[PDB]
RNA sequence: GCUAAACCUAGCCCCAAACCCACUCCACCUUACUACCAGCAACCUUAGCCAAACCAUUUACAUAAAGUAUAGGCGAUA
RNA sequence: ACCCCUAUACCUUCUGCAUAAUGAAUUAACUAGAAAUAACUUUGCAAGGAGAGCCAAAGCUAAGACCCCCGAAACCAGACGA
RNA sequence: CCGAGCCUGGUGAUAGCUGGUUGUCCAAGAUAGAAUCUUAGUUCAACUUUAAAUUUGCCCACAGAACCAAAUCCCCUU
RNA sequence: UUAAUUUAUUAAUGCAAACAGUAACCUGCAUUAAAAAUUUCGGUUGGGGCGACCUCGGAGCAGAACCCAACCUCCGAGCAGUACAUGCUAAGACUUCACCAGUCAAAGCGAACCUCAAUUGAUCCA
């Protein structure tokens, strides 16, 4: 009698669970709910990987 | 025309289009036509009647259109007395 | 609607027929995001009701 | 991998950790607070709604202060509650023309200051804001003590706010004989205020200047251990005695 | 969702008919939806392609195809061209025929 | 003090928190200097009569000038409180 | 038949949880690793590439409302 | 086996290359298509669908199925060099 | 290796330009034009591919398409 | 640099702001300088440069439905005149090979009893 959903079940990563996501959206999800509380260093690479991700998605691409 | 955005990763939408045109449900889209306003003075009676119509646009356009705004702008709406509601469902088509 | 509605059993016309009733009985779905301000009644089935 | 606690709460987490743990309630809690200060260089808002222009429709209107920078000649002296402006203009003020940087300062003047509470005559980098708050708040004394420690914006003016509390507290001898009842007269302007001795010696303190006086307070040379075997043993002699 | 009360008089106002009792000995059967209607729907593939589906029979399908076919001959003037699916128990009849279909299945008495 | 307006409209952000900025919500626009304005009268009780500018007892509105750097350090003149005002109207009872 | 080949376990990545480390003695801000003598002191908008097919204002840094109101060489986009 | 007859390497790039145009000694392992709307597909349910919000004049929920790699001269910020 | 050093970072800078872009097999498949800081590119058209719904499509014969050659258009039959 | 956009920096001035009397230094806003800074350097073209051209219209090339090029040959336009129902609406068509722009128009309502070949310019902003 549905107490609790299946997406309770699922156990891994605090951003992600229970959500599909793209590689971008990933990234996005994982500044906003883990951001603070990350290493300087993999924080940089994680905000360069966005700003990657965006260009690549936003512009450069086939389709547009 | 941002695929994903930055803080939602969501499509977003060409606000021009919405400025501009009119998306009746049917999948038309409805524009004002150019130069309706402008030099009327030395424009003709018949081509001041014809610029100041309510033109159709293309399907390759309406396409764009599509693509350029977000599935909000395509929803069903209810507005109490919208003179255009009428036009939104489409009637007595055959192909 | 609201007819088949009453054929159906759903929403009930020996009690008030609110519109919380209405949205029980799942006739008619309102959605005050997207700025829904409740329902408008309609003539479609003047006639036959 | 990740942190336990975010980064923006580790400030907050060493306080509750070592000697500023040992600080005393009261001081620590001034540090927490962190209340806006009253605007200065913008007009604010009056009403939190107010229905905008173009449409005719309400909708919320937040106030944000302008971000403020104060150089340490500020806080060596009393200007207002106020500083530089570092900011950036458009040319002509249209937006179509360059941008370019500006930095608005304040106008600093020199004045003498009398103060019935410390009985001497400062002389301070002060600005005409300042000095109209003070006339607002009638005394310069007054106006140290009504004027909160976020819109001071001074060390100086901190400090001397913190000198004014411990001389209500004691009741020091300020004027000395002859005027006693002179004295007694001023203490009475500011029955107000006047907070207990052991409050106002932390008063306008920075967070290291406190540390450093906790420190100090309970510095201490170590207590012989000889001195507390022979305190035992005593003890024990006693007890033997009793029984 | 309530099962609905009996009336007094069929069909009721806006043409609604429960089904039969005891019911129409076949080789098929058709069920009704949650909301106790008949389940012959329209469907629209490609902006031309219009059909419509009849996707609760049980049984013998075959059969039910082969009665639906026989209907739907005078009406055209050729057969429907229709696809069964077994799995699901449907029929996928090429061109907009439900009200009709509806019809013909209140008849029979499902 | 210098007033600055701001260009370019910051987003608006909750009740429990602030709102992040941009490089261009840096960029102000002048409003107004509390200097470049119509000066006030500050009003000062006299504890003595000075010149014609005033008489002993007397609440006179005066430059701010005149009330700062003369009057109020020499103790020729009070501000006008609440507290010591009731003081004076005894005073002049007691006269 | 020589050169060579081959080989699993060193360890490592992503998480989860949990808030870490830091004086045997001696030496170490003078030219650090130097046993031993009379002078100063920190705070001050990031920018630009880039996108706009140039470029000059401008160009992002739990869920849902919503890519909505807004903003914008009213365009890129935000 | 050869002798006989037949047969103008390969990729790229071209209107067109055996070209005397590019590249490539050879072996080794490494080394390049990633994303929505809208469609189509087949399921589920159906005047409703969805495990709130969204969409709905057959619709809606479901998955499946498309969108590369290497390369400047550069510009700017903060260090380091007589 | 100074027309403005070197190093790190922003920087996976950007490249309408060049080079490259990896299992098998089958199938359909060739270039009217438009604007365009545009002619080394691009959006629309045209051609092309797929899935659909369809009812005509090509080939065409009399009659017909202006005054100041070759043909074409149109066009029932077949 | 006498190209466009700026003066944030220095430059003095000028006005404020501060001050004093008697019948200067700072700060804010203006000013013209000096220094700089951000800058871009259109295309077509029998290579590029130089020269010429760049939008619109009529005739030839293109002889008989459309269409058709060159830095091919030749003429021209960037208005003028008359009205002031040069009102309002609206079936159905043409179309400069896309779109945008263009053209024509029965009936009706309301009134009487356009000429011209080109004669022109989107959006946003004002
Ligand atoms: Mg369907
Ligand atoms: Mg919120
Ligand atoms: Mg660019
Ligand atoms: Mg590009
Ligand atoms: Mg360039
Ligand atoms: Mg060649
Ligand atoms: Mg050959
Ligand atoms: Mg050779
Ligand atoms: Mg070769
Ligand atoms: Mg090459
Ligand atoms: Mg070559
Ligand atoms: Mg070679
Ligand atoms: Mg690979
Ligand atoms: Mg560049
Ligand atoms: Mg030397
Ligand atoms: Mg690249
Ligand atoms: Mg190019
Ligand atoms: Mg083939
Ligand atoms: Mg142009
Ligand atoms: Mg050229
Ligand atoms: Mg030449
Ligand atoms: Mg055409
Ligand atoms: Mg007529």
């Amino acid at each position: 009698n549905f107490e609790k959903h299946p997406k309770e079940l699922i156990r891994g990563p605090i951003w992600l669970r229970g959500w599909k996501g793209n590689e971008l959206q990933r990234c996005i999800r994982k500044r906003k709910m883990v951001g603070s509380r990350m290493f300087a260093d993999d924080l940089h690479n994680l905000n360069k990987r966005i700003r990657y991700l965006y260009k690549h998605f936003n512009r450069h691409g086939k389709f547009r | 025309l941002t695929y994903f955005s930055a803080r939602k990763g969501k499509r977003k939408t060409v606000k021009a289009v919405i400025d501009r045109f009119l998306r009746l449900h049917c999948g038309l889209w409805v524009r004002r036509k150019a130069g309706y306003k402008k030099k009327l003075w030395k424009k003709t009676p018949a081509r001041k009647k014809r610029l100041r119509e309510f033109v159709f646009c293309n399907k390759t356009q309406s396409k764009l259109l599509d693509k350029m705004t977000t599935s909000f702008w395509k929803r069903r709406n209810w507005y109490v007395d919208d003179p255009y509601q009428k036009y939104h469902d489409r009637t007595n088509l055959k192909v | 609607r609201l007819q088949y509605l009453i054929d159906l059993g759903r929403v009930d016309p020996s009690q008030p027929i609110d519109l919380t009733q209405l949205v029980n009985g799942r006739g008619v779905t309102i959605q005050p995001l997207k700025r829904d301000y409740g329902v408008q009644l309609v003539e479609e089935g003047a006639d036959t009701f | 991998p990740l942190h336990k606690y975010p980064v923006w709460l580790w400030k907050r987490l060493q306080l509750r950790e070592g000697i500023c743990s040992r600080l005393p309630g009261h001081y620590l809690r001034s540090l927490e607070e962190e209340r806006t200060p009253t605007p200065v260089h913008y007009r604010p808002h009056g009403a939190k709604f107010k229905i905008n222009p173009k449409n005719g429709q309400r909708e919320r209107v937040e106030d944000v202060p302008i971000p403020i920078y104060f150089p340490p000649e500020s806080q060596r002296g009393l200007w207002g509650g106020e500083g530089w402006i570092l900011g950036q203009i458009y040319a002509n003020n249209d937006k179509l023309s360059k941008r370019l940087k500006k930095v608005w300062k304040p106008q600093l003047f020199e004045r003498e200051f009398y103060s019935e509470i410390l009985d001497k005559k400062f002389t301070v980098t002060v600005t005409m804001r300042t000095l109209d708050l003070i006339d607002e708040a009638y005394g310069l004394d007054f106006y140290i003590l009504k004027a909160s420690g976020e819109d001071l914006c001074s060390k100086f003016g901190m400090d001397l706010k913190r000198g004014m509390l411990l001389r209500l507290a004691r009741q020091d001898p300020q004027l000395h004989p002859e005027d006693p009842e002179r004295r007694a007269a001023i203490y009475d302007k500011y029955k107000e205020f006047a907070i207990p001795e052991e409050e106002a010696e932390w008063v306008g303190l920075t967070l290291e200047e406190a540390i450093e006086k906790q420190r100090l307070l309970e510095e201490k040379d170590p207590v012989p251990l000889f001195k507390i075997y022979v305190a035992e043993l005593i003890q024990q002699l006693q007890q033997q005695a009793l029984s | 969702i309530p099962d609905p009360p009996k009336h007094e008089h069929y069909p009721t106002p806006s043409g609604w008919q429960p089904p039969r009792d005891p019911p129409p000995n076949l080789p098929y059967f058709v069920r009704r939806s949650r909301m106790h209607n008949i389940p012959v729907y329209k469907d629209i593939t490609h902006g031309n392609r219009q059909m419509t589906v009849i996707r609760k029979v049980e049984g013998d399908i075959w059969a039910l195809q082969k009665d639906v076919e026989d209907f739907l001959s005078p009406l055209l003037g050729k057969t429907p061209v229709t696809q069964v699916n077994e799995v699901t128990g449907t029929l996928r009849i090429k061109g907009y025929f439900d009200q009709e279909l509806k019809a013909w299945l209140l008849e029979k008495g499902f | 003090t210098v007033i600055v307006e701001r260009w370019w409209k910051v987003p608006l952000a909750g009740e429990g928190r602030k709102p992040r900025l941009h490089r261009r919500h840096r960029v102000y626009k002048l409003v107004e200097d509390t200097k470049h304005r119509p000066k006030e009268n500050l009003e000062l009780i006299l504890t003595q009569s000075v010149e014609n500018v005033g008489v002993r007892g007397d609440l006179v509105s005066v430059k701010k000038s005149l009330g700062r750097n003369r009057l109020l350090p020499q103790g020729l003149a009070v501000y006008a409180s609440p507290e010591n005002k009731k003081l004076f109207e005894e005073e002049k009872l007691l006269r």
